[PDB]
């Protein structure tokens, strides 16, 4: 069987690379015998623990929605006002959204009513009807619109990332910012061992090269 | 000339599809007679397999159309060839989220930096005018010729780059090229038309003209390009069973007017 070459280069890039130090609290200095393509590499602290962190919390995520382990708190006093397309659209998506611990009846003008709801939406939703309701359409027109492909659960190791596209907007949302604000910030004092753990992590991230919104996670520099 | 592809990544998303398939929903598509479009907007359509009327989603059944002979046709593409000139740059400025260079600048180096890839596997030429440094200067060349007679709308082009950096896994190469395949098949598939009120007497008569237009144009394309391509090599995966609905039995409609 074949591969292609360009695929492991970037994989073996931060796996040549040492430490150096922290720069201007803000960075980790790193360096890179056959250095043809890849020296010096100034690497974004904040979006280097960002990126370790999101992973964590996408792994988290999907091993609780593919084994089936994903709570869904029950909800009282939900039902929202839908138009008869969107009543269609939800009536369809229903197994679906179920998978998402979104739980719903549709009743007949139409009401969707929400029985059951993840820990993280609910906390998000904050009783707001309005913002629940916008949220779920969001996904209901992704699926509609093939912009999101539905959960399969037809093949069950546990490879988060190619499950992460099925993941609804508003839960990368909710994961990116949890992500951003458990990080370490500028101004931020590391240690040289606190340096060399982070760049370490990174390295056995899936994504090493972006931050949790789409923005690169290091620059070279020489 | 056809090149042999014998990639791993490729063999395993052609077990996928060929698994999936549903061998009485496939006979549907085969046998078709295409009637028309019964909505622009849903993207759905009438066809008559049988004594039996059968609506369809278009829009679901070119998606799959369009990744089946994206993976069939894979490293063999013909390319469609594009006064007018297209930046990638200049296409994400539609977009209010890439508000900064950084976020932008992201997307087109993920692409670029896979632009022999690209070139080779998906004839979706990237040519730069100067140094590999400027990003700005990216420019699209050519995209895949799935379909002979047929030209995707560039409507969804802006958000085909956009979702080629942002939604698509560089770093797994049966994740990638599963990704490429998804993104051509939806900028392949023809555009939805949104529901315009004729009898408005608000609207003006230029609003009202393109929308019937636009119905014209998906009408002539289904009858004339996409149907008698999904009559001809449609494989219906067993996914799609829930866009295939029977809406008459024909026989029973003719007892209602036999004695006249
Ligand atoms: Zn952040």
């Amino acid at each position: 069987g074949k591969t292609i070459t360009d695929f492991s280069i970037s994989r073996s890039v931060l796996a040549k690379y040492e430490v150096i130090n922290q720069v201007d609290k803000k960075f980790i200095l790193i360096r890179c015998q056959s250095i043809h393509n890849c020296l010096l590499v100034l690497v974004d602290q904040h979006a280097c623990d960002e990126r370790i962190r999101l992973e964590e919390l996408f792994y988290s995520l999907l091993t609780e929605v593919v084994t089936g382990t994903f709570v869904a708190r029950d909800l009282k006093d939900c039902c929202i006002e839908v138009d008869r397309t969107e009543a269609d659209l939800f009536k369809h998506y229903q197994s679906e959204f179920k998978k998402w611990g979104i739980g719903y009846e549709t009743i007949e003008t139409s009401l969707l009513e929400i029985k059951t709801l993840p820990e993280m939406l609910t906390s998000k939703y904050n009783g707001d009807k309005d913002y629940l309701k916008m949220v779920l359409l969001q996904h209901a027109h992704d699926l509609k619109d093939f912009k999101k492909l539905p959960m399969d659960l037809s093949h069950f190791k546990l490879y988060w990332w190619k499950y992460s596209s099925c993941v609804p907007t508003v839960f990368h949302e909710i994961l990116n910012s949890k992500a951003c604000r458990s990080a370490v910030m500028f101004g931020d004092e590391l240690t040289r061992q606190e340096c060399i753990i982070l760049i370490s992590k990174l390295s056995r991230c899936h994504n090493p090269f972006e931050c949790a919104h789409g923005r690169p996670s290091m620059v070279p520099i020489a | 000339e056809r090149v042999n592809v014998n990639l791993t990544s490729i063999k395993k998303l052609r077990e996928k599809v060929d698994d999936s398939i549903h061998r009485e929903l496939t006979d549907i598509f085969a046998n078709l007679n295409y009637v028309g479009v019964v909505d622009e907007e849903r993207r759905l359509a009438a066809i008559q397999h049988d004594l039996k009327l059968f609506l369809i989603d278009y829009g679901s059944v070119c998606y799959e159309l369009f990744y089946q002979i994206g993976l069939t046709d894979f490293a063999n593409f013909g390319k469609i060839n594009l006064s007018d000139d297209i930046v990638l740059y200049n296409l994400l400025s539609e977009f209010d989220e890439l508000n900064d260079d950084a976020s932008k600048e992201k997307i087109i180096s993920k692409i670029w930096d896979m632009s022999s890839m690209l070139n080779e596997y998906y004839s979706i030429e990237l040519v730069n005018d100067g140094l590999d440094n400027d990003l700005k200067s990216v420019k699209l060349k050519s995209l895949p010729l799935l379909l002979k007679g047929y030209i995707p709308s560039l409507v969804k082009l802006p958000f085909f780059i956009y979702r080629l950096g942002k939604e698509v896994d560089w770093e797994d190469e049966q994740e990638c090229l599963d990704g490429i395949l998804r993104e051509i098949a939806l900028l392949y598939i023809p555009d939805m038309v949104p529901k315009v009120d004729t009898s408005d007497a608000s609207l003006s008569e230029d609003e009202k003209a393109q929308f019937i237009n636009r119905k014209e144009h998906i009408s002539s394309l289904l009858e004339h390009v996409l149907f008698p391509c999904i009559k001809r090599r449609f494989l219906a995966p067993r996914h799609i069973l829930k866009d295939v609905v029977e809406i008459a039995n024909l026989p029973d409609l003719y007892k209602v007017f036999e004695r006249c």
